[PDB]
């Protein structure tokens, strides 16, 4: 059982989007099927609901237009309209199969997400700087490394170590958005002996700009 | 509208214990579901019909109560059991969810492991210079920060971010990240990081000097 | 007398070959005849249909070749029946009833032609009579008819070939074998006395009855409503709400049957003249609605799979629903050959879509659709009238195959025989036979 | 005549407190019934477990699982051979004279003989069904509430004794309408009039369901999905079906009977040899629910695998010796359990055992075994117990295939035309006729 | 309900291919399949067939795996894979839905069909030319125009006359084979008065390259 | 397997006339089938079990016979009825279809519609000379087309097409192909095209001229 849905990205103020959820591994039909999204850092609320046979709509105490669930059985995909979008709708969003027990229905199977951004920002590619300790410090058990992805917008950006491989003691932290911009940093611990002696590289890829790039954390000469 | 409210909004409790939360509904409710979230995945199906555990579902975990209030238990918790969970009924149309419960390993408190950064040659080379400072590993998560910009203290442009607990070791990891303009930074010298833990009563300077 | 058991016992079960034998013979002939029966009623309809189309243009012509079609074949029917075998107007199932209790003739020789011929009329005509009454009843006499062909001896051969007639009669009607024979297991036999029924020969005949309707009517069902949504267990007691106020309707709709009996009597008197014209006026309503707002009229098969999906609005529904009961009531009461049955089946589910409306939008959180409790509320009136509701809900299982819905529809069905029994009403079939049996007495 | 007018206008009137009292026996029923069936489960369960904990030294698992499923046997035996000899067997003879009243229903003993018995001979994975145990205890439940309400007169004595025996076959099976109709094809005194009323059976059996699927909820006995449809020139291999169970029918009855006096002589109406010999045949069953698990059991786990046409010929044709021979050994053993389960086993490995020769016969026909195994399901009940309708209901109610109506029936009435005229008998009569026989004997 | 096979077109004998038939407008479930061809103008003859659940196949007198009929349910779609390729296999594959009356079993509905055409020549797209009368046309009630469809391989392609709203009046001629290669006209007569003063297009579309050419029929000037 | 024959491989008849066609079988069939293909379409299941009609097929049709013999008629045939027309068993495994019977109409005379037409320029830019001549909607369907280049006959390259009868019209068509060189036509001038037909006794004859 899988519920893929796609559409989530950045739309501007006043605008509007088509969000699709895919639906794979069971009979779409005799399935209710919901839309339930998640405002950062808070708690789920629920969108609406459609039946198999389209008859039944209910969408949450929400004004007229604003959502416009729909499904089309034969590609087996449920879609959601968000009319005049705001900043109030930036969050992510879920489909899911509704199911009961005694008949209290609860949300059966859910799907992965997508998130929608409404910011009349723009897209703006990152600057990746590496984070190379200074000619003050001493190479004790543990060397901290880093590099600080800085200026990019929207969410997100995927910082992995040595192409991925470098799988232990890594912090990539969460971003914060300052002046229409997010700024990120990441950390890697590497032993003392394996620090300047070996190459430590780190990838930042953020596909909202197209942007992908390897910066070489070099020590400071 | 019926309004869920979950009791502990965050809790901290070691593996192999009795953990307890709550789901007090604002009105009358009959058999509720529960769901857990494990950060950065799906919303999964824990518990429904005010008691009933799903297939998959350990059993160390188990629910109940009635009429206004309802709780998740769980007798002896293991690792995998920190994350949040979500308590929501469908008694009454329409549904609501409660404001989540996030369960998190308590552990054996960490003092943190500080290294501080002078910006890049290559940001520089742009007019701008950010201080990185790094707070790794870490419990708990209170934690104080403090910059020192000539041995004087500094507030404006700095900006501090804490990873949600680890999973490799239940420790948190917060950096903080002063910015300065190329000029304003090329006019001083002594930059310090302080880091002020539960661990020590003195905190830990890490710092360096341009020159 | 416990001796009498083990002897009993060890002999259970053991009808004579003949016996056997001649309920497939029976079966096979009541079903050849409901599916002619079934054919002759088309064709008419057909026709009728065919001079409208010959007159579309000039509105009141139409109008007027609706009724006069409708008229005309409705008054052959009366006057076949007032003629020739006044106990074969009405249902038929009332007097096969008698029958089995030994309390009425079957005159074949009589009826077969003149219940065939006339129902031909009345339901071809378009009035709002089902099958069920005709087959059933010619269906009982087909069994005599073949009984006294090869005069075969003994109660167990009258009562028997008598029952599976009956039964390969519903069977033959609704493409419903199991309501057949549970018809007669829980209404068509003797209900006070023990009885020579054979239930394996009954089986026998409806199997071939069936096998009949199948040879000439196979890949279209008689109602199509596709596999509907479950019912979960919280659901259920709205069912018994559905139940109740069914149980509540059932005797009204009794008295208004029984009633309207003795009201369209003083219309004619018991004079052939008044009557034959009197039916002609109805018949010719029903072949006139049947153009102006055909679910009024008709056997009511048309209407079900429509209100099920919940195209009806609740304004149609409650007019629908209205206009059959007058409609019903004027075309039964009145003593036309044709079964109350099917019609039934149509007010019951028009009834069931109205109470699902009402529950779709009070209680969201259940999910309900409609259709749910349309296909409860279906074999509901016949559980409430007719007091049959192991046959009622056997019978709707059998045409609308919705097996997961089997808890609502006992539920409904068990709670229409309870409100009905506890407003005093009386199985609807033998509240007619009593009329009978009792006005048969009262002149002497 | 004149009496007939006045009981027309007086039928269908059942005195509300019998109506009520219905209600409550159904209720009871079910409730039971669904504790015996989580029993049974419990059971079955415990002893896998300990098959878990002995996975290694192969004799010494073979030996652990003969031995939990001798021990308790053994235990069910006892209970029966101890405190209530009625209570051994089926359970349905017994009602059935209940009914007649040629039969005591002393529930104060058989409710716990029968209830523990049978977590005792079910649990430890012997070829019995759940319908044995629940029909009976579903009668006695149905004179307890007579007895402790004291409900006076032959309609409240007849009527809650039958109820209570449908909505004991109704939470069996989550078969509703195959408990009612059971109740007015066979459990009812067949050749007399009785005071019997339907309308209340009904509410019974309701409750029982009601509270089976409270417990039982979103999980099918027998889950087969939609199988495909019967063509016309079809039906005539289900009268040759029906006909081979017609012979069949009357050949199985002799070996449960006669198989009852061979087992007899074994222990001679000695309680020990009795006991002992059931903890043999018991403990013979969790050994082979280990090394060939469809041999043994209640059956319902063969009937999915083998409608699909999973099994191959051979396979079917050693289920289904191995199952005659372990469906006869435990019931004719005359340990607490129904044969209607392991006879819709039967059924269903003999149809698509025949479904399969079908197939390869007649390309033309684009048979699928699996509608001969429908049809043949219900087919062995109506030729050993010669009750077709309650047994095509039964099918129905569980399969879901109702486009197979025809030839579930014609299969149904082959076997019931062919078991009349090969001289056998209803097998819940043959077992009245010879404990009602031995008794004035 | 539709099925529409496609797949076919030019193999090189001795080799294989896969046809596909898409089918919707009913339950893909429930009934079996077959496939029927057809060599060029000659009859009708039976592939072969498959049940449902794919648990019975047979095929006609074939060899080892001479054919294969899959079926995946889940996609509403019936394959047939022909190996070694000889050249009794040019023909046009119908992909056909099975169904009886009494019992005896029907092909029910039947597909476009797809061709197959085993040869070692070479897939070209063809050339189309407009065919205008001379500057001297008598012009009278109705004038007749067409276009030349010449230099395509293999079979088939298909003519239109301005997306097919020109319905009458139509010839499509049957190609004629020289040189191992085809080619055909399609004629179309229309009233004087509706040319040249109204665009008249014909549409030629050959599959087997995935080409359509819209020559334009333009008056001789 | 079963071989099923068919009557006539290809009949004629006038609308209005009775027409039955047979299907003749190696042993006993049951309940056949017929199809009708018209032309350049997938065949359509028209009579099954030897004697019911498809949904949709005019009550002109009828079919009967049993065992080895088998019919299909046209009670008053439509000359919309042109198609050849498929038998098909599926009592004995596996089902085989039928030969194939084809009716043709006949209809009265119909004279045919000549129309010449020039190579065209871009064909021009590849060497090409292809002069076509349409003729079109003729009955009956002997026709014979004769080219004459500059007065003089040719027949070296001229290919002939000829479509099925039509559906509703009943009358066939026909193209001709003179294909030649660049310099093979423009070393000309007077192209003729000449069609005589049944309908007329002198030739139908069109031409084109390059200057
Ligand atoms: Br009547
Ligand atoms: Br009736
Ligand atoms: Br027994
Ligand atoms: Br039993």
């Amino acid at each position: 059982v899988r519920l893929l849905e796609s559409g989530g990205g950045l739309v501007q103020p006043g605008g509007s989007l088509k969000l699709s959820c895919a639906a794979s591994g069971f009979d779409y039909s005799r399935y209710w099927m919901s839309w339930v999204r998640q405002a950062p850092g808070k708690g789920l609320k629920w969108i609406g609901e459609i039946n198999p046979v389209s008859s039944t709509i209910n969408y949450t105490p929400s004004l007229k237009d604003k959502f416009i669930i729909s499904r089309d059985n034969a590609k087996d995909t449920l879609y959601l309209q968000i009319s005049k979008v705001r900043s109030e709708d930036t969050a992510l969003y879920y489909c899911a199969r509704l199911y009961y027990g005694y008949g209290y229905w609860y949300f059966d199977v859910w799907g992965a997400g997508t998130t929608v951004t409404v910011s009349s920002a723009k897209t703006t590619p990152p600057s990746v700087y590496p984070l190379a300790p200074g000619s003050a410090a001493a190479a004790a058990s543990m060397v901290t490394l880093g590099c600080l992805v800085k200026g990019y917008f929207p969410e997100p950006v995927t910082v992995t170590w040595n192409s991925g491989s470098l799988a232990a003691g890594v912090h990539t932290f969460p971003a914060v958005l300052q002046a229409a911009l997010y700024t990120l940093s990441s950390s890697v611990t590497v032993p003392s002996s394996s620090w300047p002696s070996e190459t430590v590289t780190c990838n930042v890829a953020h596909p909202a700009s197209s942007t992908k790039v390897d910066k070489k954390i070099v020590p400071r000469a | 509208d019926i309004v869920l409210t979950q009791s502990p909004a965050i809790m901290s409790a070691a593996p192999g214990d009795k953990v307890t939360m709550t789901c007090s509904a604002s009105s009358s409710v009959s058999y509720i579901h529960w769901y857990q979230q494990k950060s950065g995945t799906s919303p999964k199906r824990w518990i429904y019909d005010t008691s009933k555990l799903t297939s998959g579902v350990p059993v160390r975990f188990s629910g109940s109560g009635s009429g206004t209030s309802y709780s998740l238990t769980i007798n002896t918790m293991e690792a995998e059991d920190a994350a949040t969970y979500y308590c929501q009924q469908w008694s009454s149309h329409p549904q609501t969810f409660g404001g989540g419960t996030k369960l998190e390993i308590l552990r054996a408190d960490a003092a943190p492991t500080v290294s501080i950064f002078p910006p890049s040659s290559e940001q520089l080379t742009s007019g701008g210079a950010s201080v990185v400072c790094f707070l790794n590993n870490f419990y708990p998560k209170d934690i104080n920060v403090k910059w020192k910009i000539d041995g004087s203290e500094r507030q404006n442009g700095v900006l501090n971010s804490w990873t949600d607990q680890d999973s490799k070791d239940s420790t948190y990891s917060m950096s903080s990240t002063l910015t300065l303009t190329k000029d304003e930074y090329e006019r001083h010298n002594s930059y310090t990081c302080e880091a002020t833990h539960k661990t020590s009563t003195s905190p830990i300077v890490k710092s360096f000097n341009r020159a | 007398r416990r001796r009498q058991l083990i002897r009993q016992l060890l002999e259970r079960d053991k009808t004579p070959l003949a016996i056997l034998f001649m309920a497939a013979v029976v079966g096979t002939l009541v079903g050849l005849a409901a599916v002619a029966f079934d054919k002759g009623v088309a064709w008419l309809q057909n026709q009728r249909m065919g001079a409208l189309v010959h007159t579309a243009d000039n509105y009141p012509l139409l109008l007027t070749v609706a009724f006069l079609c409708s008229a005309v074949l409705a008054m052959f029917g009366y006057f076949l029946v007032r003629k020739y075998a006044p106990e074969a107007g009405g249902s038929g199932i009332p007097e096969i009833e008698g029958a089995l209790e030994d309390q009425r003739p079957v005159r074949w020789w009589r009826v077969l032609p003149v219940k065939f011929f006339g129902g031909l009329g009345t339901l071809g005509g378009g009035m709002v009579l089902g099958r069920e009454g005709p087959t059933v009843q010619i269906g009982g006499n087909i069994g005599r008819m073949v009984l006294d062909i090869f005069r075969l001896k003994g109660d167990e051969a009258r009562h028997t070939l008598l029952a599976t007639g009956a039964a390969a009669g519903l069977a033959a009607a609704f493409n419903a074998p199991l309501a057949g024979i549970l018809f007669i297991i829980e209404e068509m036999r003797p209900q006070f006395r023990y009885t020579l029924i054979s239930i394996k020969a009954v089986f026998i005949g409806v199997i071939m009855s069936t096998i009949m309707y199948r040879i000439f009517n196979h890949e279209v069902a008689l109602i199509d409503v596709g596999k509907l949504s479950d019912a979960p267990l919280n659901t259920l007691w709205l069912y018994l709400i559905l139940g109740i106020i069914f149980g509540i309707f059932g005797p009204i709709f009794n008295k208004w049957v029984l009633g309207m009996q003795d009201l369209l009597h003083r219309v004619h008197g018991g004079n052939i003249t008044k009557w034959v014209l009197m039916g002609g006026a109805i018949g010719g309503l029903c072949g006139l609605l049947g153009f102006v707002a055909p679910a009024t009229s008709g056997g009511g098969f048309n209407l079900i799979p429509i209100a099920t999906a919940g195209n009806f609005s609740m304004g149609m529904l409650v007019f629908i629903f209205v206009a059959r009961v007058i409609t019903t009531l004027l075309c039964f009461s009145s003593g036309a050959p044709g079964g109350i049955f099917a019609p039934m089946l149509a007010l019951g589910t028009v009834l069931g879509t109205a109470f699902g409306m009402v529950a779709v939008e009070l209680f969201p959180q259940y999910h309900l659709e409609a259709g749910t409790f349309a296909i409860a509320g279906m074999g509901a009136l016949l559980a409430a009238s007719i007091r049959a509701p192991l046959t009622g809900i056997i019978l709707v299982l059998e045409m609308t195959d919705n097996y997961q819905l089997i808890l609502p529809m006992i539920i409904t069905g068990l709670g229409a025989t309870l409100l009905a029994q506890f407003t005093g009403g009386k199985p609807l079939f033998s509240a007619i036979l009593a009329r009978t049996l009792a006005k048969q007495e009262a002149e002497q």
